[PDB]
């Protein structure tokens, strides 16, 4: 089993935490959704290759600037996260987690990542977005992030739903493969 | 970590590690705010557990087996006597504020009220100093120290039998040399994470509501402190 190293970056509330938490216990907590993530170390096998996948999180550096980018050295991959339910979070993308991660981490597959996706669907979403003059994050407008950032991939799952969860994490897997 | 700790801290909630009759008699928000509460210790134990994976297991037995350069040993493992000092104490304050909070006749039904002076007396005055200037100094040399591994690996093969020997065990899957001093880095900032979400159900008592609001704002101080205070060090 090969070791490699993924860490989630994006803004404060779009479901990072969240997002390893149900990957890392394999269901979505029944009881109690932890606030913290410490680190996992992921037994992942995708297209026959075993590999050893550290998960880490940058929740709570947001605001740290000098701290935040010790999570980055050996970075095999980065899963860039924004929420559908905000589109804000995707404009900050291309401007201030983009030109940090390709700083700190050259040459690194980055997956662009909706997360929380099931708000697409969500009454109560669709008319807060609409008082401020808005709507959820469509599958067209983050594909075109993607793009636009050179991201190697563009995925969206939902943490409560665990739709998609997995898929993304296979896939950061052979991202990291990549050589 | 020893046995005692590992039990009471071993359900993943509070809710699941008192007893469901106890948890029964407890209105929804006390239930809430347990829950975060628990969650701050249990990770707290993780974090002096992680420094002592750091010195007994590690730096320890470098200096027991391997014939490595004087300072090296140091370069790999900044401040881990001097952070597992202040965490082993602060683990010692909030396993004592629980165990004061035991029902009579249980050794796991438990209701902590008072938080916010205990945070209080944690991230202010000279224990709030001696975190900054600690933090500052490990952080500012946590490059180095993996760069120093990388390096003791990639030359060394009686490093390498060392490593492989001592993080063979399960339990130590993702305890590894780097992955301790990532934990160690990324530990202080999830204490406002933490604090933040026992604020949030703690409205309850206001002289509760005002202790944890005030530690909220000491621990962002130290956060934006240490912060500051850092600089890269390359070797
Ligand atoms: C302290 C204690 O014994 N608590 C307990 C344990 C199990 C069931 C009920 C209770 S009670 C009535 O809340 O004290
Ligand atoms: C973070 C740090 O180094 N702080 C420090 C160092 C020396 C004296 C006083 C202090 S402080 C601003 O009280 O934390």
């Amino acid at each position: 089993a090969i070791r490699k190293k993924l860490v989630i970056v994006g803004d404060g509330a779009c479901g990072k935490t969240c997002l390893l938490i149900v990957f890392s216990k394999d269901q979505f907590p029944e009881v109690y959704v932890p606030t913290v993530f410490e680190n996992y170390v992921a037994d992942i096998e995708v297209d026959g290759k075993q590999v050893e996948l550290a998960l880490w999180d940058t929740a709570g550096q947001e605001d740290y600037d000098r701290l935040r980018p010790l999570s980055y050295p050996d970075t095999d991959v980065i899963l860039m996260c924004f929420s559908i339910d905000s589109p804000d979070s995707l404009e900050n993308i291309p401007e201030k987690w983009t030109p940090e991660v390709k700083h700190f981490c050259p040459n690194v597959p980055i997956i662009l990542v909706g997360n929380k996706k099931d708000l697409r669907n969500d009454e109560h979403t669709r008319r807060e977005l609409a008082k401020m003059k808005q709507e959820p994050v469509k599958p067209e407008e983050g594909r075109d992030m993607a793009n636009r950032i050179g991201a190697f991939g563009y995925m969206e799952c939902s943490a409560k739903t665990k739709d998609g969860v997995r898929e993304v994490f296979e896939m950061a897997t052979r991202a990291a493969l990549q050589a | 970590s020893m046995e005692m700790d590992e039990k009471d801290f071993a359900a993943d909630s509070w809710s699941l590690a008192v007893d469901s009759s106890f948890l029964q008699q407890h209105k929804k928000e006390v239930m809430k705010q347990q829950d975060v509460i628990y969650e701050l210790i249990q990770t707290e134990l993780h974090h002096v557990r992680t420094l002592k994976i750091m010195t007994r297991l590690f730096r320890t037995g470098m200096l027991e087996e391997l014939h490595l350069e004087p300072g090296v040993v140091q370069g790999l493992f900044p401040c881990v006597d001097e952070l597992s000092d202040i965490h082993t104490r602060f683990l010692s304050q909030l396993l004592e504020r629980r165990r004061q909070a035991l029902c009579p006749g249980s050794t796991r039904n438990f209701v902590i009220h008072r938080l916010g002076d205990l945070l209080i007396s944690q991230f202010s005055g000279p224990s709030a100093e001696q975190m900054c200037k600690t933090y500052s100094e490990f952080c500012s040399r946590h490059s180095k120290a993996l760069k120093l591994y990388k390096e003791l690996y990639a030359r060394d093969k009686r490093f390498q039998q060392f490593i492989r020997k001592v993080t063979r065990p399960a339990v130590l899957k993702r305890h590894g040399v780097q992955e301790c001093i990532l934990l160690v880095t990324q530990r202080i900032t999830k204490y406002p994470l933490l604090i933040s979400r026992i604020l949030q159900h703690s409205h309850g008592i206001e002289e509760e509501r005002q202790d944890l609001t005030t530690a909220l704002g000491l621990v962002k101080e130290l956060l934006s402190n240490v912060d500051e205070g850092i600089y890269q060090l390359e070797k």
